[PDB]
């Protein structure tokens, strides 16, 4: 059996395990050295009940744009971290005793339970693909549908209360995202982004020496322009503060930031003066910063991200949905609080984002091989190994989930992913019949990400317009055209 | 080329539907055997103590006595 | 070409007998023997008259001597005791505490 | 006293009930359809009379002999 | 806080009493009887009784039973058993000595406890 | 309440509206007229380019 | 129906096989396919005409 087959290589595996640990240590040293000087401090925050930490990718998932590393080396780093996780049963004899070897036997039985050293293959891509096709796709194909049901029933709620919880504008998008295995039609990712309508407006308060200011597209554009001009800091800070005071005045005219009038958040007013401390009509005591003139408005370098996820937030998910989200992504899930699984999911998210950045540096998706792209999509959990897709479909799938993960929301990501793991079995042998049409093919051009899509009204869905049919599409799609024709 | 979103059954797909039906009707079958057993357990019973009883039925569970 | 263990028509015909029960089909059909031969009517009357009978016997005659007598005289004394208890001359002819 | 949902059996939507199977070509088999197979005893009634007589007589014989 | 939910008719109460009256009407429909063979002893005034004219319905339903109509009568001989034994006991002759030594359920008997 | 015991798919069909019309209309509204007249030149010059 | 009477008559006969009733099933698949046919024929006529123009 596999037990003795793995015991045969267990002596040959310890050397590779220690070598891999050394590689992991070196890579983590490099990555942390870069992170400790280029990355900001993502402070720890506790949930609404204030007992366990909560995690979001916008603050905690940092991407080192400028990491001098090959994509395969980062794949090795992540895979060896997972191998360190898989090495945990070696501690069982050192806590239970000499009779703690039967867990080690169960570990050595299945090769999917084991780290890379027990594999005969050499390349990290082939090793990863072997592990997936042997154990991981099967393990994932039995969690996808149930996770999808949990996400649905998280939105619509329990006990026949859909009229109180669901929205009538996300209805057709909800149907297309969650019930397209009935129709057999492809899905548009923008219809999954429409699920964010359940949430509120995500804001970003920049903290100044006077007041917090809400970030906008205009202020961000101006800051990017100043950053691109490469000016002296005496001019850079001046222009930044000019844009900042302009935005401050703009929001003060708007009626304050959006956060002042949102349930669960708020900016306090001026403090009150109690009793005899009240000096006639002045019932308030303004803060110290009121003395500072507004022309001295300077950014503190501190930021506050407020996703306003009233229905999507990972805290309200539950003990079960978090575990299934980590199962479906082939992450550790057992015997831990939802905070720790939240961190694990956010770390997976960060890994995928860094890998996307390195892929874009390496020349996009088309520079990758077929097995490498297959393995990337397997890591993203959008492909199962019993499909045998084309290259264009794989590229479109990558583009889809990459844009969806750029938005930093795990719920819609999982909703998208679980749609690719809804497979049925027929009770008859003749049916399903052999098809007559060719295999499904697509291209990167067929994916519409560069355009906005309004939510279709309930029971009035509209057909899909190809991006090529839009005006001036040959100019907008020129990058993809140059990448594909070459 | 085959049709998509279709596959052969696997062990983790659980039993078929007819097997689930066979699971469901097992209580309904044991009902016919257990209700007569209930009536027999009540009807073929004898009280355990009387005004004259010097002893009472004892049941050593673990044989410690 | 069904890939599942197809169940015969007669097996379904037999299982339908077991799963096509309604609530009243159990309630009344099992309550009639139960109410008749239960703690209310027959079993209760028997088993609760026995207690009074043997109380009277062990008080008046003794259980060992009663065991020594014949089944006929046993039944005679049992009937006398049952009458003494049903009468309840001391409770004012009332089976209450 | 009770809401209409409890009376009609549904809160919002009336769910379809799967009808009862019939098993065409044969009699229904239910707890109430068993008299088709089991009628009251009618074949051995006169034998019942005879056996009751003989049982009474033999019991009386052996009981009287035991008693005497 | 201010959800503005429309009224749900399923939460109303406009079907329970009609349904109960439908059940009672189905019950009373089986009280319909023919004129032939009809007899009911009325009261001495000539007015009908209460239980009298609602026996045909009950026994028309007993007719439809399958098991209770042949079983629930087997507890009835026990009533006559009591009727007979009570009269046997009303005048049963007993020994004075045993009644004074072993009175049944008499108070202040220390052998009982009180 | 008897929604399950009906077939109202015909009462509610998907509309035959082309969303492209809403897109092209927003395209013309944003552009000026001289660019519209220019497109007649871009098309005409493309015809002569294919001719030569 | 009779003079002074109305009645309900039920037959007594075993049903050996089920009774069939043609209730036509509404489905959009045939019209889907016919729409595909019509659109494809439009494009085919278009291609034939364009080929005739480009070659003639
Ligand atoms: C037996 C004696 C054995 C003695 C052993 C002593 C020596 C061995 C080990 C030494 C101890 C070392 C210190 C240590 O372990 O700290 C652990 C732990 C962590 O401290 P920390 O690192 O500073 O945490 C910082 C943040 O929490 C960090 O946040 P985080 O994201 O990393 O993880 C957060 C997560 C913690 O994450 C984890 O630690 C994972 C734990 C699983 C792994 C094990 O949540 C918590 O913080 C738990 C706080 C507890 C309150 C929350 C509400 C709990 C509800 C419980 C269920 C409902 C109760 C019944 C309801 C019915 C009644 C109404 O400290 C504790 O609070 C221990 C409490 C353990 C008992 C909780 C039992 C709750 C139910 C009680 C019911 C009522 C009966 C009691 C009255
Ligand atoms: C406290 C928890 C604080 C940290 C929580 C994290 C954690 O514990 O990770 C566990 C971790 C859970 O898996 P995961 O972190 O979600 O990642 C799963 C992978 O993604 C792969 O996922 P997968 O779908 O491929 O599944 C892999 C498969 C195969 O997993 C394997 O790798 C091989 C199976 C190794 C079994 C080791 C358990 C042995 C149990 C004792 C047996 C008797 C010993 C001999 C007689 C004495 O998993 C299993 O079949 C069973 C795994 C769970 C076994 C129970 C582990 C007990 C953890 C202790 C804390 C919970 C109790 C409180 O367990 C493992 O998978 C590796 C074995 C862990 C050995 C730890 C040795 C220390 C045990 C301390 C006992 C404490 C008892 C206290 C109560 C009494
Ligand atoms: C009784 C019915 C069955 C009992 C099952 C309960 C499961 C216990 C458990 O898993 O605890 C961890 C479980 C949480 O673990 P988790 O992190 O969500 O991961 C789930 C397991 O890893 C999921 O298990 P797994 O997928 O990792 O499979 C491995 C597991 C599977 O094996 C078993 O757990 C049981 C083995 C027998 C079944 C084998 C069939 C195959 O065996 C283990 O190695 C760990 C089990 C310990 O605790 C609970 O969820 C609470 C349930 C128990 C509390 C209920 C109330 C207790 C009564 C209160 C009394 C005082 C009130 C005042
Ligand atoms: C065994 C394996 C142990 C390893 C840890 C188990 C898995 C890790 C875990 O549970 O996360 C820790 C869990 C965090 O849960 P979470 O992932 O953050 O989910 C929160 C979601 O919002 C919640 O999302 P959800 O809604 O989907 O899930 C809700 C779930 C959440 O509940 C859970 O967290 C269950 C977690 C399973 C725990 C496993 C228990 C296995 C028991 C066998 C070491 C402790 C030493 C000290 C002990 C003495 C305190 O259920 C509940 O809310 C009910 C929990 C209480 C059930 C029992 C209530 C009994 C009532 C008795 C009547 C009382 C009447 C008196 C009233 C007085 C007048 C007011 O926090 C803790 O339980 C305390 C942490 C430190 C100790 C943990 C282990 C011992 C206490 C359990
Ligand atoms: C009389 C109480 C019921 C009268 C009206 C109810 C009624 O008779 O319905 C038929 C009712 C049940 O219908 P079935 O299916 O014909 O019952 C079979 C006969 O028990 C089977 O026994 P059998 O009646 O056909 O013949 C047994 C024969 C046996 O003759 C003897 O040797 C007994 C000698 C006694 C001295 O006894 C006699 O026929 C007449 C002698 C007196 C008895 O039969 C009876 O209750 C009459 C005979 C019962 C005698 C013992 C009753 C305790
Ligand atoms: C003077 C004596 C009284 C008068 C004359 C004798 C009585 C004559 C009347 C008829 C005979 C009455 C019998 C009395 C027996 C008795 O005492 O009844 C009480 C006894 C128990 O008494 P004890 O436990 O004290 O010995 O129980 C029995 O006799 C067992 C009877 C079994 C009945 C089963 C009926 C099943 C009906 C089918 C229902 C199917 C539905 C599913 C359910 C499984
Ligand atoms: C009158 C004084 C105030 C007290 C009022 C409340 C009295 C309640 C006691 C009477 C309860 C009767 O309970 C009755 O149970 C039956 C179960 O067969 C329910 O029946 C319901 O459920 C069944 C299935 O279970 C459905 O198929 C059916 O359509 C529906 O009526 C009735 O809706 C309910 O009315
Ligand atoms: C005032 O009311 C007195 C009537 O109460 C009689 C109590 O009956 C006990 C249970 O009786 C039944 C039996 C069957 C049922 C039905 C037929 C509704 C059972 C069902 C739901 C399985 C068809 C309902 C009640
Ligand atoms: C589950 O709910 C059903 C319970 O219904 C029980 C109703 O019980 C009352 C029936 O008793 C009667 C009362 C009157 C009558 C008849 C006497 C209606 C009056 C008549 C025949 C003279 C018109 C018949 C039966």
């Amino acid at each position: 059996t596999a037990v003795v087959k793995n015991l045969a290589k267990l002596p040959a595996a310890t050397s590779q395990i220690l070598t891999n640990v050394s590689k992991l240590q070196t890579f983590h040293g490099l990555l942390e050295e870069r992170r400790d000087k280029y990355a900001p401090l993502a402070y720890h925050t506790y949930d609404n009940l204030k007992q366990k930490t909560t995690w979001h990718p916008i603050a905690h998932a940092w991407v080192d744009e400028g990491l001098p590393v090959s994509k395969k080396e980062y794949n090795e780093y992540c895979w060896l971290k997972k191998d360190m996780q898989r090495l945990l049963p070696l501690a069982s004899p050192f806590v239970f005793g000499i009779y703690g070897i039967l867990p080690l036997a169960v570990w050595l039985s299945n090769d999917g339970y084991l780290p890379s050293a027990f594999s005969s293959k050499k390349d990290i891509v082939s090793k990863k693909l072997e592990w997936y096709s042997s154990y991981g796709d099967d393990l994932r194909q039995q969690v996808g549908p149930m996770l999808q049901h949990r996400l649905k029933r998280h939105l619509r709620g329990t006990l026949n209360n859909e009229h109180r919880l669901m929205l009538d504008e996300v209805t057709e998008s909800y149907k297309e995202i969650f019930y397209s295995h009935y129709t057999g039609q492809l899905r548009d990712v923008r219809k999954c982004a429409h699920l964010r309508l359940y949430d509120g407006t995500s804001t970003v308060l920049l903290l100044t020496n006077k007041e917090p200011v809400e970030l906008t597209s205009e202020l961000l554009q101006k800051w990017n322009a100043i950053k691109a001009a490469k000016l002296s800091p005496e001019e850079e800070k001046k222009a930044r503060n000019e844009a900042l005071i302009e935005a401050y005045k703009e929001q003060e005219l708007h009626g304050g930031p959006h956060v002042k009038h949102m349930q669960g958040y708020g900016i306090p007013a001026d403090t009150p003066l109690l009793g005899e401390n009240a000096k006639g009509d002045q019932y308030t005591q303004p803060p110290e910063s009121a003395s500072i003139p507004l022309e001295q408005l300077e950014w503190t370098g501190d930021t506050v991200f407020i996703p306003a996820e009233y229905r999507t937030e990972m805290e309200d998910w539950g003990r079960e949905l978090t575990k299934l989200a980590n199962q479906f992504l082939l992450l550790p899930w057992r015997f831990v609080s939802n905070a720790w699984n939240q961190r694990r999911l956010v770390s997976w998210f960060e890994e995928i984002l860094q890998e996307d950045a390195l892929i874009a540096k390496e020349g996009g998706v088309q520079a990758l091989s077929d097995d490498e792209l297959k393995v990337a999509l397997l890591d993203r959990a959008v492909i199962r190994c019993d499909e045998e897709l084309t290259r264009g479909d794989m590229e479109a799938r990558y583009k889809e989930i990459s844009w969806l993960m750029s938005l930093r929301n795990p719920f819609i990501v999982l909703a998208w992913q679980t749609g690719y793991y809804r497979s049925t079995y027929s009770p008859e042998d003749d049916l399903p019949e052999a098809s007559i049409l060719p295999k499904l093919n697509r291209t990167v051009l067929d994916v519409d990400v560069h355009n906005e899509l309004a939510p279709d009204h309930p029971e009035k869905p509209l057909p899909r317009v190809h991006p090529a049919l839009y005006p001036n599409s040959h100019l907008a799609l020129a990058k993809e055209v140059a990448v594909l024709a070459k | 080329v085959p049709v998509a979103n279709f596959r052969p059954k696997k062990p983790w797909d659980g039993p078929w539907g007819i097997q689930i039906s066979q699971k469901k009707d097992r209580p309904f079958i044991a009902m016919w055997i257990l209700f007569p057993l209930l009536l027999v357990d009540h009807l073929t019973r004898e009280y355990y103590a009387y005004w004259h009883s010097s002893k009472v039925p004892v049941t050593d569970v673990f044989g410690d006595f | 070409a069904p890939l599942y263990p197809v169940l015969s028509q007669a097996s379904l015909y037999k299982r339908h007998f077991f799963k096509n029960i309604k609530l009243f089909h159990v309630v009344f059909y099992v309550g009639a023997p139960c109410v008749t031969f239960g703690t209310a009517a027959w079993s209760g009357s028997n088993r609760n008259s026995r207690e009074a009978i043997f109380m009277v016997i062990e008080e008046r005659h003794g259980w060992d001597n009663f065991k020594k007598l014949s089944s006929h005289q046993q039944g005679v004394i049992m009937q006398e005791a049952a009458q003494e208890s049903l009468l309840a001359r001391n409770k004012g002819e009332l089976h209450l505490p | 006293p009770l809401p209409n949902a409890v009376v009609q059996g549904y809160t919002s939507v009336r769910g379809p009930k799967r009808p009862l199977d019939h098993f065409y070509g044969r009699t229904p088999l239910n707890i109430d359809t068993l008299w088709h197979w089991v009628k009251f005893p009618h074949r051995y009634d006169n034998l019942r009379f005879a056996v009751c007589f003989w049982a009474f007589l033999v019991s009386a014989h052996f009981a009287n002999k035991k008693q005497r | 806080a201010a959800p503005a939910e429309k009224p749900d008719p399923a939460l109303d109460a406009t079907k329970a009493l009609p349904k109960a009256l439908e059940e009672v009407e189905f019950f009373q429909s089986y009280a319909v009887r023919r004129k032939t063979g009809f007899h009911l002893f009325n009261r001495a005034t000539g007015s009908p009784t209460i239980v009298g004219p609602m026996f045909y319905n009950l026994y028309n339903f007993v007719r439809i039973g399958r098991v209770s109509k042949y079983v629930c009568w087997l507890s009835l001989p026990l009533v006559f058993q009591r009727m007979w034994m009570k009269n046997r006991a009303t005048g049963m002759e007993y020994d004075i000595d045993l009644e004074n030594y072993a009175p049944f359920e008499a108070k202040k008997n220390p052998m009982h406890g009180h | 309440e008897e929604c399950m015991f009906k077939d109202t798919r015909l009462d509610v069909l998907p509309p035959q509206v082309n969303p492209l019309n809403a897109i092209l209309a927003q395209h013309t509204a944003q552009t000026p007229v001289h660019r519209s007249l220019e497109k007649r030149l871009w098309t005409e010059v493309r015809a002569t380019a294919v001719s030569e | 129906l009779m003079n002074g009477l109305k009645m309900r008559m039920f037959s007594l006969a075993r049903q050996q096989a089920p009774k069939i009733v043609h209730k036509p099933v509404l489905s959009p698949i045939p019209e889907h396919l016919r729409l595909v046919k019509n659109v494809a024929q439009v494009q085919i006529d278009m291609l034939k005409l364009l080929n005739a123009q480009a070659a003639k």
